[PDB]
């Protein structure tokens, strides 16, 4: 009864991700006054899997230069993690419960960024290093303030653990309390999954395709699979921890129903940010993060800190 | 109230081409269930509709027949298919419908249009189309 | 006359209530916004595709497209081998021969066009001097074979019987003009 | 036989997945190439086939030469070709690309890209306007609808 | 860009190359309710520049 | 036990994926289509030769900003205690610090990257 | 122009321009795709008299 | 129009969907009709372990109440 219970998470998951890749192409498409697919299936809604066969079926490519150990187990370890970082999201109720959740989730993110790293090392190519050291200068963008910001939220919270902010937020949306939060929060996660104006590890522009550019066929579909995942993730977990979804004890369906109306809505501004903007040069956003949300961040840490004890409103530890 | 306008329309255009047999057959060939006025018909069987509220573009269409010079084109339809007295108004080089200004007729028109015959076996093939120049020697055909 | 598209530096000073706009646009990403704002708009645009191919793309009556060889009413060839829009053409794309027919005339026994190194630029149908070579509208006639791109006398008459019902049309529509 | 059937509708569903998603590797050459970018601008909306523009030629499955091909272009042009995965299409288009074109006595002028790579489809025209590469384009996936791979492999 | 080339199209029968200027002047007049088009297309480009 | 078992499964979807992408496409190997990829020319060197990092200074002063987190993640547990003004002076200053530490390289141009 | 009243007045607001007066497609103001014919005038030198090419 | 992508939109939320409540069913299917115990403290633990030992079938959510006194 829990394989079954697996089933009904990686399956729908892996179907929702299918069809972002449908919503994105539609939803830039009218952003950009054409349609977008509508011609494989009513609305286009089988062009997702004729792109998924289509890929599997392509001949998969072993460069006579690349590491083939390592670039085999990056695209494998990329879907691995961006799966695994479903098991304890609460919805409500969680797959896996853990206590300290929100650390799972910040070190399995940190992980997948190896497999950006090992796949570009791995090819053996100058593009593909040239993305796998944007992605390094990615992270060292990004990874200080987003866990920082994540400690400024959880001191309202009173633990690490996911299903305490369903409870947390039983009256009130920590969006409110926390809004300067959570605009700092919004732009980590574009850049934690590389999306525009963050895609500066693929960044077709500059480089021809970054990290993946060596990859084809099968192998480079479970990369972009690992990507539109973690977007749904990264907004569903935004809409956890500062939208929080009614939650009744006698009716958990209409969390899920709030909480996935949400989720998608999050998960459609990414589309809609990737149709409006330039994308920002690696360097500019390093300053981004480091000379603008980083000192306002540890000055919100502060805040924070302080708050709870000068209102007496220390959250419990249960 | 506009809203209920809009699904008016919606529903008058999900059951303005005859049954629901009708309406998947427009609707996964063309991917489109408009209303059009039927302009005309040829003698292929292809239908040209029009609706000058649509915007320069797609105001006039054609759909095509599902069977043409014995060929099955119920789901390979081409652009090749439309006639050439259509040809001008589907591309609106004119204004006016070949059903009330027919070409003018002549004796060598082809009366059966033929659509793009590549890799077909009535596909064209090139040739020289002149005759020999230089003429050889014949020997006699007896000892000497 | 000249303007500066760059040029503002007639500086004004920062009054509280301006500095606090300026932070506002700032910390706000007020423009940002509002560039999100346009993109959003599009979106209830209606979409300005057309569903090709039971929709086309307007052309118009002079549109320079596949090759074709006339008659004139009687179903004798307007081509006299006259050979000017071989002289013409800019690609060299027109190959020629010709001879007494067997009533006399002066007509071609060959006629070729490579469309590979035609370019299309209608000059041999300026130089004809009795409408024999024209450009037809049609333009969806990609081959599988570069071979079938080489159009001899016959594949060029054909097209003339194919499409005359047209051609007369557009000439009918246009000849004024020239 | 029944073995024969199912792979025949099998042959259709492979077909069908190569149709309905066509990679073209973003490369153009010349002005032919700005024409390939009307093709993707909103009026025709090549995207709405499932035709995306890849800049990779191992994400790419067609490749589109679309422009002329120089002598000195050439080798770069068949490299690229080369690292494309296999199934891969050509679609020469342009006079250009056809056979030379305009240029097709230019000692710096490879006359016709297929010399260098095998073509698939041959689009004519100086430029094809966007709906004739449009209309190429939908020709080779009737022309892939025609693959008998699977059928060929079981009477091997 | 689309419309533009239409302007070309109508007055060359080509959307891009259309070969119309020459020396001495132009190679044909201006169909008939070309200018209309050409106004109407340009009383609305100065949104469409505010809009980029 | 749950947690190893939906991970195996994940695991074992990525590694069956993989296996059949490998052995299901119709394969044609030559050198030229396993050389590397340069935008059409032969590669002029190997892709394992130095590649000077221009944020050297700021990659390391990740790290020591990064053990820095690894001090301020038990707060929500020092929140618990009785001695709060403790915890909180701790916290202002560890804090504070951080963000002293952080203004000096700022000025230094130690956050520019080196040209 | 099809759009309901309550689009439009979402879609003006979030551009900030009044887009209805405006619009990138075309409808029924374009020309009409068939013209009468034209009669197009000759040149200066159509003279019949006390026009030798060598003056010009 | 723009409506033409919520055909994928819904599809996209159905799914998003499943996964929340077929946990939290399933939760109740394995757990005799109450919420999966969770046991963040060792108390709580211990709490589920002496469950187990007092229900006479060896699982923790066979309640005994009044009746078993
Ligand atoms: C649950 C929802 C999610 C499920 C998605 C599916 C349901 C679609 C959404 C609801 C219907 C709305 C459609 C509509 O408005 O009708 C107008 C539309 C026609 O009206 P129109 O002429 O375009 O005029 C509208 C204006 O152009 C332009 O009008 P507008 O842009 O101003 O917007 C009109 C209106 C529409 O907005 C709404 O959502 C209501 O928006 C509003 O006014 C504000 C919203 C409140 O109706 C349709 O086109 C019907 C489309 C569906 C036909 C199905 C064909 C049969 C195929 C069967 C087999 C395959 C099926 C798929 C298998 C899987
Ligand atoms: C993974 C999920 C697979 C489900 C999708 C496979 C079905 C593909 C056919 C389809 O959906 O569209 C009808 C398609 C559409 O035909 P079409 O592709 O030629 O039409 C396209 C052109 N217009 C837009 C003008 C219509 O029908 C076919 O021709 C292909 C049928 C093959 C079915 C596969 C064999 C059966 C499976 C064993
Ligand atoms: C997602 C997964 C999508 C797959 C859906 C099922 C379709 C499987 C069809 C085979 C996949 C395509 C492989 C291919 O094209 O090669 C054809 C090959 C080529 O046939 P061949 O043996 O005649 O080719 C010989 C090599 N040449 C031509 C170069 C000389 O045919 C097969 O052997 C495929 C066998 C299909 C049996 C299904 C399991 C295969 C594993
Ligand atoms: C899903 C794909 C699994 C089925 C195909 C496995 C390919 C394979 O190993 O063939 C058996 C192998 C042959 O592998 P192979 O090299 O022919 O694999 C290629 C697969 N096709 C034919 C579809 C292109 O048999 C052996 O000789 C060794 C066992
Ligand atoms: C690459 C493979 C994927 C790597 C995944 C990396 C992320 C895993 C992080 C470690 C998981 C973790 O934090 O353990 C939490 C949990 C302990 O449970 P707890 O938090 O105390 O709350 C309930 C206790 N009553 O832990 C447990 O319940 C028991 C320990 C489970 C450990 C999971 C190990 C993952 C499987 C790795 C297989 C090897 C891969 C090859
Ligand atoms: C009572 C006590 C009160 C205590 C709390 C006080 C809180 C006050 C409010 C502070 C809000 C802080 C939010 C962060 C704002 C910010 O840092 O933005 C500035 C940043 C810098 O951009 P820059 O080019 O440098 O321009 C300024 C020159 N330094 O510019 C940017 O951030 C731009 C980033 C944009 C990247 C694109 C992201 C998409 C945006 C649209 C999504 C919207 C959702
Ligand atoms: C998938 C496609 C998206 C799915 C959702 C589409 C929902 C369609 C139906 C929404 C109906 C909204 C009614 C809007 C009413 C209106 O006319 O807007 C006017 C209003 C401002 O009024 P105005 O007079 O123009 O200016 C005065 C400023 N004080 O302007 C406003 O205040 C409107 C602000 C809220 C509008 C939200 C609608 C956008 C929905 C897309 C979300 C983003 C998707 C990415
Ligand atoms: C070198 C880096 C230095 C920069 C950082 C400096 C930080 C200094 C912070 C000083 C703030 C301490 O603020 C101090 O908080 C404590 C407890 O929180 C308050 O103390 C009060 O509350 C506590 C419990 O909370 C009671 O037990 C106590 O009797 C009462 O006085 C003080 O009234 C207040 O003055
Ligand atoms: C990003 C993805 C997409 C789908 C985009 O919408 C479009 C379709 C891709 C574009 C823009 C280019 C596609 C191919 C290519 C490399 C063209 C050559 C080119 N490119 C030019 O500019 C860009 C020129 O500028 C004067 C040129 O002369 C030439 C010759
Ligand atoms: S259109 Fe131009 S290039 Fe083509 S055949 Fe005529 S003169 Fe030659
Ligand atoms: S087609 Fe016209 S220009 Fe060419 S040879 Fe014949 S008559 Fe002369
Ligand atoms: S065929 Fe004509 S349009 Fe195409 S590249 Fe050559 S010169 Fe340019």
């Amino acid at each position: 009864m829990f394989f079954i219970n697996i089933l009904t998470l990686l399956v729908p998951i892996l179907i929702a991700m299918a069809f972002l890749t449908l919503v994105e192409r539609k939803i830039l498409g009218y952003m950009q006054l054409r349609k977008g697919p509508n011609i494989v299936g009513p609305y286009g809604i089988l062009q997702p899997f004729a792109d998924a066969m289509k890929l599997f079926m392509k001949e998969p490519m072993r460069p006579l230069t690349t590491s083939m150990s390592l670039f085999i187990i990056a695209p494998t370890l990329s879907l691995t993690l961006a799966l695994s970082l479903w098991v304890p999201l609460p919805m409500p109720h969680p797959l896996i419960n853990l206590n300290l959740g929100i650390l799972f989730i910040l070190a399995t993110s940190s992980l997948s960024v190896y497999s950006i790293l090992w796949s570009g090392w791995a090819s053996n190519s100058k593009y593909s290093l040239f993305g796998a050291l944007r992605a390094v200068a990615q992270t060292i963008s990004y990874e200080v303030t987003m866990a920082i910001i994540l400690l400024s939220v959880l001191l309202m919270n009173g633990s690490y653990s996911l299903q305490t902010l369903i409870t947390t937020q039983e009256h009130m949306w920590l969006l409110l309390p926390a809004w300067p939060m959570a605009m700092m929060w919004f732009i980590s996660t574009l850049a934690e999954t590389n999306r525009a104006p963050f895609d500066l590890t693929e960044g077709e522009s500059e480089l021809v395709s970054g990290f993946n550019v060596e990859y084809a066929a099968g192998p480079f579909a479970l990369f972009f699979m690992a990507e539109y995942t973690n977007i749904i993730l990264m907004n569903a977990l935004t809409t956890i921890i500062f939208l929080g979804p009614l939650y009744y004890i006698n009716l958990p369906e209409l969390y899920s129903t709030n909480f996935m109306m949400e989720a998608l809505l999050l998960s459609s501004t990414f589309l809609w940010i990737r149709a409006s903007y330039p994308r920002f040069r690696y360097d500019q956003l390093m300053h981004l993060l480091w000379k603008n949300f980083l000192p306002l961040t540890l000055a919100l840490c502060m805040w924070h800190i302080s708050l709870p004890i000068f209102t007496a409103g220390v959250p419990p530890y249960m | 109230m506009e809203l209920v306008e809009v699904l008016k329309r919606g529903v008058q255009q999900v059951t303005g081409h005859g049954g629901l047999r009708g309406l998947l057959r427009v609707f996964f060939r063309a991917n489109d269930i408009r209303i059009g006025t039927l302009v005309g018909e040829d003698k292929y069987g292809n239908k040209y509709y029009e609706d000058n509220k649509q915007f320069f573009g797609r105001h006039r269409w054609v759909i095509y027949t599902t069977e043409m010079n014995g060929k099955n084109t119920f789901w390979d339809v081409d652009g090749s298919m439309v006639p050439p007295e259509w040809h001008r108004w589907l591309h609106c080089m004119t204004d006016d419908p070949p059903t009330t200004n027919p070409p003018t007729a002549r004796k060598f028109i082809w009366t059966n249009h033929k659509f793009n015959v590549s890799a077909t076996p009535e596909q064209y093939v090139p040739y020289s189309t002149t005759r020999k120049k230089i003429h050889e020697w014949v020997p006699p055909s007896t000892p000497y | 006359t000249y303007k500066y598209v760059n040029k503002k530096e007639q500086e004004s000073e920062v009054d509280m209530k301006s500095a606090t706009d300026n932070a506002a646009r700032i910390l706000m990403w007020t423009e940002l916004i509002r560039g999100l704002g346009m993109t959003l708009s599009y979106l209830f645009r209606e979409p300005a595709t057309i569903n090709y191919p039971f929709e086309k793309g307007p052309l118009s009556p002079r549109f320079r497209g596949e090759h074709a060889l006339r008659r004139y009413p009687s179903g004798e060839e307007r081509c006299i081998a006259c050979k000017l829009c071989e002289a013409i053409c800019p690609a060299q794309a027109i190959t020629i021969e010709a001879e007494p027919r067997a009533d006399g005339s002066r007509r071609t026994t060959r006629y070729d066009i490579d469309m590979t190194k035609c370019i299309y630029c209608g000059f041999c149908q300026e130089a004809c001097p009795v409408d024999a070579i024209v450009e037809g509208p049609n333009f969806e006639f990609s081959t599988e074979t570069h071979e079938e791109l080489l159009y001899n006398k016959e594949k060029l008459l054909n097209n003339g019987d194919k499409w005359e019902a047209e051609i007369a049309a557009n000439i009918q529509a246009d000849y004024l003009y020239r | 036989s029944r073995a024969e059937y199912v792979v025949t509708k099998l042959d259709d569903l492979i077909n069908w997945a190569r149709r309905s998603s066509l990679w073209p590797m973003t490369f153009g050459l010349a002005c032919c190439a700005v024409e390939m970018m009307h093709m993707a601008a909103p009026r025709y909306d090549m995207d709405r086939f499932g035709v995306v523009f890849r800049a990779s030629p191992r994400q790419a499955d067609v490749m589109i030469v679309a422009g002329t091909l120089t002598n000195k272009m050439a080798p770069a042009l068949r490299k690229v070709y080369d690292q494309m995965p296999e199934p891969r299409y050509v679609v020469s288009m342009g006079s250009c690309a056809n056979g030379g074109g305009y240029y097709h006595y230019s000692y710096s002028v490879v006359r016709g890209c297929d010399r260098i790579v095998p073509v698939d489809i041959y689009v004519p025209g100086c430029p094809p306007t966007a709906e004739a590469l449009l209309y190429g384009i939908l020709q080779l996936q009737r022309k892939i609808k025609r693959e008998q791979k699977l059928k060929i492999w079981y009477r091997r | 860009r689309e419309k533009m080339f239409e302007f070309y199209e109508r007055v060359s029968g080509a959307r891009m190359h259309a070969a119309y200027i020459r020396p001495g002047g132009v190679h044909q007049d201006l169909p008939l309710g070309l200018l209309d088009d050409i106004y109407e297309f340009s009383k609305n480009f100065s949104l469409r520049i505010d809009e980029v | 036990m749950n947690l190893y078992t939906v991970i195996f499964i994940n695991i074992l979807l990525s590694l069956t994926l993989i296996l059949v992408a490998f052995w299901l496409p119709q394969m044609n190997l030559y050198s030229e289509k396993a050389n590397p990829y340069e935008c059409g020319f032969d590669p002029t060197s190997s892709a394992r030769l130095p590649f000077s990092m221009k944020f050297f200074l700021v990659a390391i002063t990740f790290l020591l900003f990064d053990l820095e987190i690894a001090l301020l993640l038990p707060l929500p547990w020092a929140i618990q205690t009785i001695k709060t003004s403790t915890m909180m002076i701790m916290a202002f200053i560890l804090v504070t610090i951080l963000s002293l530490g952080l203004a000096y390289e700022w000025t230094q141009k130690g956050l520019e990257w080196t040209e | 122009a099809s759009a309901t009243r309550v689009i439009q007045k979402l879609r003006n607001w979030a551009s900030g321009q009044d887009l209805q007066a405006k619009l990138q497609l075309r409808y029924q103001e374009i020309a009409k795709r068939t013209q009468p014919p034209p009669k197009l005038p000759v040149g200066p030198s159509h003279k019949l008299s006390n026009n030798y090419y060598c003056t010009r | 129009m723009w409506f033409e992508i919520l055909p994928g939109l819904a599809i996209m939320g159905v799914c998003l969907v499943i996964p929340g409540v077929s946990t939290a069913y399933i939760h109740k299917f394995t757990n005799g009709g109450k919420e999966k115990r969770v046991a963040r403290v060792q108390y709580q633990w211990y709490l589920m372990e002496r469950d187990r030992r007092i229900s006479g079938v060896n699982r923790y959510y066979v309640s005994k109440g009044l009746e078993n006194i």
